[PDB]
RNA sequence: CAGCUUUACAGAUCAAUGGCGGAGGGAGGUCAACAUCAAGAACUGUGGGCGCCUAUAGAACUUAUAACGAACAUGGUUCUUGCCUUUUACCAGAACCAUCCGGGUGUUGUCUCCAUAGAAACAGGUAAAGCUGUAUUUUUU
């Protein structure tokens, strides 16, 4: 019991703090922070948690000593092989630290590392679910890209306390070489678009929000940070607040001991630029330039910090990262920069709420903790599971749901207002994080995130667990929702195994990968051709290696890249036709504002229909829409309202559902309708349960004729695609664009004080294939791509679908209004719909299409 | 130099524990730096009402125990 | 929010009954009309009146009740 | 000349070479040099004409030791890299299953080579010995032979007690 | 600045015992403390002088006023101190 | 401008106790001989020196990865190309051993420059070096 412990204790880094502290602390709700170190691809948001695990510990392991003189980053939570040979944080590898603040008040803060590249949003947004405050974090340079805002804004929805951090000042000091005046004005307009970004809030130096760092060298400073570190010495407390709001903004100091009024004479240069950026810069210059000597001086004068015998003979980049850690301390400013911004628990309940419907927590008769994400941190599998309310203890006789079954929970639960627990789980071992280890301890509690090692046998993906010890308590409880993974999938990679005596293995594998990697849709379709949407390319890969390596092991094929394909119309409908073995139905395609809100009470849906498409009151009140797809039921004839049969919709939906999860042309899920009820003829002799069975084949059919009616088409999807190219390289980005089928620039912004053009873009995700590697070749190591899809935007693939004329060459692509067709038919033979090397698509019924609708 | 934070307990009754074992009630208005308070009136601890609002001294002050929680 | 400064000042502009009870003194009250305003709670307050408490009225002038031994207003 | 290359000249051109006799050597023995900044400038500055290496770590874009090693291992190439032995035994015979088959998958991506190498593990199927290749960050970096220093040259731009080293320094 | 107030701070959350100058002990978990101690309190116990207890939720009270503060005996081990 | 330690000291008594050790050099050299080599060293063992350093040796796990060496040539067996046929000699790729060419680390010696006490402090004084420092509601008017 007792040995075993300590054992696990002995393999592992001794925390420079007492890790028994940290434990009572955590006994304690509101002395725990969860913080989600979040930004764009290489922001070093890894960096930076290495820093403070480095602050945390006396000595680690694997720092070798190159890492300790600071030429590469010694990346603490990259963690598994994939990672490291990779270059990128691919999941989410967290660690738990206590820290001090600025006026030392310890806090143990439940930091997870995102990844930044953009397909794996996946675990960014595992992040976003569990943590309560969300450091942002932004390369100077690169600037507030658009990915950075989609994340600002999908941290409001979340929802989460908001630090910045503008990482990667060194680059504007050495590599832009800004002046300083020009790094501030940069600073300060990458300050205005976060907030323009940001919706509420005003981030600014002051209000402890932005923390300026460059975790290369490795310094993050706020500014009351550096205000307390060195300037407490020249200045009387008592105007030490009033001094800090000076510093930012348009300001002015001119020599008066001590004022410092706003503007202005002769020689410019304003309190930020005077009292910070000049003083890093002097910094740099002398780190590099000056004679040693001098700066040692200097050091001893102005910071009172000492270079030390051995720390001299070193070389420029290393000397320099020295110098600024002797200058600003082991990173408490952070800390309290982030204290600053958590609430803190005004919005928790709120966020809590987000999670898992509005409602009132039991504290003492039950605990509950959302089951966040299944992870691979010492080999084993663990669930990283954060405990909201009660204290989880090791060894306890626990519940459990995939939240898969959590609205089916809620609407049982609903309808109520015996006790039968459907899993169970017995908690092994109970853990912290992180990266390299896994502290064990006895006791999980409110507030704090772990990682728990008897959990993975019932979940998949999003989970809740739960103990409760009554009805009232199971009445009061309520289940998260799964995560809105903020990306979605897009990318189908078809696998076979190479030797099918091994699918065994590939399953249990495959298993592991659904669980390991949570952004993974794993269908295994009937004809034996498992599937597996990935949220893009690099993530494909990564999870394909994990696969391929480490959990399956065995040699396995691939496919040429696809899609998903969605079914949507462009003209609407023309004649309703029920179908025998009796209802009818036709569909509109919806308006596109409309859509865009749903991928973003009777009377307020109405009123919110009103708002969005103009939609009358008859329409306010026939509609049901359904699947979060999204499809539009409409209850819309006229005997209807005197009608009863028509009455008892809950049953009629049911066909609708399975018609929007699968529709006629691809096989492949319907999209942008408003389908309409027209008539519903139902005869006298009810057998009400066969009535429904009926119901349920004949409303799919119904809703598949309409589509035909409606004029269908495969809707393929477009990433939207970042392009950070360098300014005299665009005209060829430009040309690589052209050269493909489905390509558009929407803008081409310029990064200020950069030689970077952002150029957002959109691409459709067949077209893709590889594009980032092409960009990169061509552009001769400049601008580095990104592909993504948190929007969900479609498009029409360019043609008319049903024409057996069509195209020209097999092996080829096909020409746009031929692959309009190519693509439905290829969707269809990989189902297993059509049969042969040859075919053609036509839809039944009836009465041989009504003459081929009347010649 | 810092405000107490007293923004909880603003419009709600607070028990006022004051100065040589008394006491004083009612609803919280105003405050500052010095833990003055500013308050609608009510009674000193059978029981009788003075004012119709009132204001108590930073110094003077035990105690504000919330009365509504 | 509605300082104890700006309250002074709005009893000042008033001219109100006020009623100020002494610090570390039970059996002794004032009531008077606020006059003065000061950077601490001293005022000045002419027309006071001296009173025994309830376990009558005495007579008392023109006053400042120095700040340091103030405990109530109300105006 | 005096004026550029001073730090130097006296000693640069000698047999062991130079710098032998000092602090700047461990000794005469010669393993372990040692340098201040501004001779060492001026030695760059000299090699530049030779030594003219794009450091931009993005430029060598598949064209690092990793990637030319699994470039090796797929049987692939790039236009300017290298080509070897197949290094595994080149045996397909397919045989256009259900899976991969003609009439199944939508050839609209060439899949060129350069791409097999960039995504070892997704565009080639069994990447037997494929070691895993980097995908790092862009560069915004000016490198001039200028007089002024310190300033946007070729940026877009923006839209709109002394502190503590105070003429101490100009910066 | 002062090394109890920040003691003081860091028992926040903690159940802090905590008499005054009449003599009044409470104990209860600390909600907020500031540079002068001005202490909030949760679910806290009242003690009178003579000995009778009472019960009550949120007390504030002024670090003037108050005496001494016992803390949990845990926060000996760690961070403040060094 | 106050205090404490640390050196130079004056002249102490002189304990006293500390510290200083009862004294053993610091450099380098295309000087050697000898081991031992990715750094790791976790965790254990067993030493000195106090829930912990410093040495050792033992595996674990690390990643090696890019670089004991920002270096790269050559052998051999086997397997596979290919010259082809045959000998060398090779083409061009694998696997496992080996070969040089270089490399550090400490152990020691030896050879040329730099040094240099045989003790010092207590009680404070002198000189310097290092850290801590204004009353009107919450601390001491
Ligand atoms: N010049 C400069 N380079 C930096 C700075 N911070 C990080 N880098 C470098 O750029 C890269 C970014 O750091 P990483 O830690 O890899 O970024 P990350 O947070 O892991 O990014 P994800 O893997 O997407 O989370 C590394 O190669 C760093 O060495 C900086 O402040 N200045």
């Amino acid at each position: 019991e007792h040995t075993i412990f300590t054992q696990l204790k002995k393999n592992i880094p001794k925390t420079r703090y007492n890790r028994d502290y940290m434990l009572s602390m955590a006994n304690i709700p509101e002395r725990i922070i969860n913080v989600g170190v979040i930004g764009p691809l290489h922001s070093g948001k890894t960096s930076l948690m290495d820093l403070l695990v480095i602050d945390s510990h006396k000595r680690i392991p694997d720092m070798s000593k190159n890492v300790e003189l600071g030429w590469k980053p010694l990346r603490y939570l990259d963690n598994l092989k994939q990672e490291i040979d990779r270059g990128l944080s691919i999941k989410l590898n967290g660690s738990t630290l206590l820290c001090t603040d600025l006026e030392s008040k310890s806090r143990m803060i439940n930091f997870l590392d995102a990844p930044g590249h953009v397909n794996f949003m996946d675990e960014t947004a595992v992040a976003l679910a569990a943590s309560d405050l969300v450091l942002i974090v932004i390369d100077v340079v690169e600037g507030v890209t658009f990915v950075v805002e989609q994340l600002i804004k999908q941290s409001i929805k979340n929802n989460v306390a908001m630090c910045f951090v503008i990482n990667k000042l060194d680059r504007l000091i050495l590599d832009l070489k800004l002046p300083p005046m020009d790094a501030y004005l940069k600073l300060n307009h990458i300050i205005a678009n976060i907030n323009s970004f940001t919706k509420g809030n005003v981030f600014s130096p002051i209000d402890n929000n932005i923390i300026f760092a460059s975790t290369k060298l490795g310094f993050t400073f706020t500014i009351k940070e550096f205000v307390s570190y060195y300037y407490a010495h020249s200045i009387p407390s008592s105007k030490i607040d009033d001094f800090t709001t000076r510093l930012w903004g348009s300001v002015y100091y001119h020599k008066g001991n001590f004022r410092t009024k706003p503007f202005e004479n002769v020689e410019k240069y304003p309190t930020f630029v005077e009292f910070i950026l000049i003083p890093l810069y002097k910094i740099f210059s002398y780190a590099l330039s000056m004679e040693k000597d001098k700066l040692k001086n200097l050091l001893r004068s102005n910071f009172r910090v000492n270079l030390s015998q051995e720390a001299l003979q070193y070389d420029p980049q290393p000397f320099l990262k020295h110098v600024l850690q002797l200058i600003f301390r082991q990173q408490t400013g952070l800390v309290d920069a982030i204290t600053r911004c958590y609430q803190p628990f005004e919005l928790f309940d709120n966020k809590t709420a987000h999670l898992s419907i509005p409602g009132k927590s039991t504290p003492e008769g039950t605990l509950w903790a959302h089951v966040l994400k299944t992870v691979d941190y010492g080999g084993a599998e663990w669930s990283l599971v954060r405990i909201y309310s009660g204290l989880l203890k090791r060894g306890d006789t626990v519940r459990i749901l995939d939240t898969s079954q959590s609205e089916s929970r809620q609407k049982r639960q609903l309808h109520d207002i015996s006790k039968t627990e459907t899993p169970s789980c017995e908690v092994e071992e109970i853990g912290l994080l992180g990266g390299r280890y896994v502290y064990p301890v006895h006791e999980a509690h409110k507030g704090q995130i772990v990682l728990i090692k008897g959990i993975s046998s019932a979940y998949i993906k999003s989970a809740t667990l739960y103990s409760v010890k009554s009805k009232e308590d199971m009445k009061q409880l309520k289940f998260f929702k799964p995560l809105d993974y903020i990306t979605e999938a897009v990318f189908k990679i078809v696998l076979q195994p190479l030797l099918p005596r091994e699918l065994p293995k590939l399953l249990d594998a495959l298993n592991k990968i659904s669980k390991y990697y949570p952004g993974v849709i794993i269908k295994v379709e009937e004809s034996g051709e498992h599937v597996i949407l990935g949220n893009g390319e690099l993530y494909m890969d990564c999870l394909l290696y994990d696969l391929r390596a480490s959990y399956a092991k065995i040699e396995i094929k691939i496919s040429d890249p696809l899609t998903v394909f969605s079914e949507s119309c462009s003209n609407e409908s023309f004649a309703s036709i029920p179908v025998s073995n009796s209802i009818s139905v036709a569909a509109e395609p919806m308006d596109s504002k409309m859509i865009q809100d749903l991928s973003r009470p009777r009377k307020l849906s109405k009123i919110l229909r009103t708002e969005y498409g103009w939609d009358s009151l008859a329409s306010r009140n026939v509609w049901s829409f359904y699947n979060g797809n999204v499809l539009i039921n409409d209850t819309l004839p006229d005997e209807i309202s005197p009608e009863l049969l028509s009455k008892y919709k809950e049953q009629i939906i049911q066909g609708f559902y399975w018609a929007v999860k699968e529709g006629p042309l691809a096989e492949e899920p319907i999209y942008g309708v408003q389908y309409k009820l027209l008539s519903i003829s139902v005869p006298s002799d009810v057998n009400i349960d066969v009535m429904k069975s009926q119901i349920i084949p004949l409303m799919k059919k119904a809703c598949y004729v309409g589509l035909l009616t409606a004029i269908p088409i495969l809707l393929e999807p477009i990433y939207e695609v970042d392009i950070t190219v360098h300014a005299p390289l665009l005209p060829i980005v430009e040309e690589l664009m052209k050269k493909r089928r489905g390509s558009r620039i929407y803008k081409t912004i310029k990064v200020a004080g950069t030689p970077l053009l952002e150029v957002r873009g959109q691409v459709p995700v067949i077209e893709s294939a590889g594009f980032e590697t092409d960009l990169r070749l061509s552009t001769n190591g400049l601008g580095m791509c990104q592909l993504y899809f948190w929007h969900k935007i479609w498009r029409k693939v360019p043609g008319d679908v049903l024409d057996k004329d069509a195209f020209i060459p097999k092996l080829k692509p096909a020409p746009i209004n031929s692959l309009s067709r190519d693509f439905v038919m290829k969707t269809r033979r990989r189902k297993g719909i059509s049969t042969g090397g040859f075919m053609s698509n036509d839809g039944p019924t009836l009465e041989k299409y009504i003459s081929a609708e009347l010649y | 130099v810092s405000t107490p934070e007293l923004k909880k307990y603003m419009d709600k009754k607070i028990l006022l524990n004051i100065n040589g074992s008394r006491k004083v009630a009612g609803i919280l208005r105003g405050y500052d730096i010095f833990l003055n308070v500013v308050l609608d009136d009510a009674m000193e601890i059978n029981n009788h009402q003075l004012g119709l609002q009132t204001v108590i001294r930073g110094n003077s002050i035990i105690s504000l125990e919330a009365l509504d929680a | 929010m509605v300082p104890p400064i700006n309250c002074i000042f709005n009893f000042l502009q008033q001219q109100t009954p006020v009623t100020i009870w002494l610090f570390e003194q039970i059996g002794i009250r004032i009531k008077g009309k606020i006059v003065g305003f000061d950077e601490f709670m001293n005022v000045v307050i002419d027309e006071a009146v001296e009173i025994p408490v309830n376990s009558k009225g005495t007579p008392l002038g023109k006053i400042l009740l120095k700040g340091d031994n103030i405990t109530l207003i109300t105006s | 000349d005096s004026q550029d290359d001073e730090y130097v000249k006296d000693w640069l051109y000698d047999s062991r070479p130079l710098e032998e006799d000092s602090k700047k050597v461990n000794g005469t023995s010669y393993k372990k040099w040692s340098f201040d900044l501004p001779e060492m400038s001026n030695l760059y500055r000299l090699s530049t004409p030779l030594r003219d290496e794009v450091t931009d770590k993005n430029y060598y874009y598949l064209f690092d030791k990793k990637s030319f090693f699994n470039g090796k291992a797929l049987n692939n190439a790039i236009p300017g890299g290298p080509k070897f032995e197949p290094l595994y035994p080149r045996e397909e015979e397919e045989d256009y299953n259900e899976f991969n088959s003609i009439d199944r998958v939508i050839f609209r991506v060439p899949i060129r080579s350069e791409y097999k190498v960039a995504f070892p593990h997704l565009y080639n199927s069994r990447p037997r010995s494929v070691r895993i290749p980097w995908y790092n960050n862009p560069v915004s970096c000016i490198i001039q032979n200028d007089e002024e220093y310190d300033t946007p040259a070729l940026f877009f731009d923006p839209s709109l007690f002394a502190p503590l080293l105070a003429e101490e320094e100009e910066l | 600045n002062g090394i109890p107030v920040k003691l003081l701070n860091e028992a926040q959350g903690h159940i802090v015992s905590l008499e005054l100058t009449t003599g009044a002990t409470y104990r209860g978990k600390l909600v907020e403390s500031e540079d002068s101690m001005n202490v909030q309190l949760r679910d806290v116990i009242a003690t009178e002088p003579q000995g009778a207890v009472t019960h009550m939720d949120q007390i504030f009270v002024r670090g003037s006023q108050i005496k001494f503060i016992v803390v949990p005996d845990l926060l000996k081990n760690a961070p403040l101190f060094k």
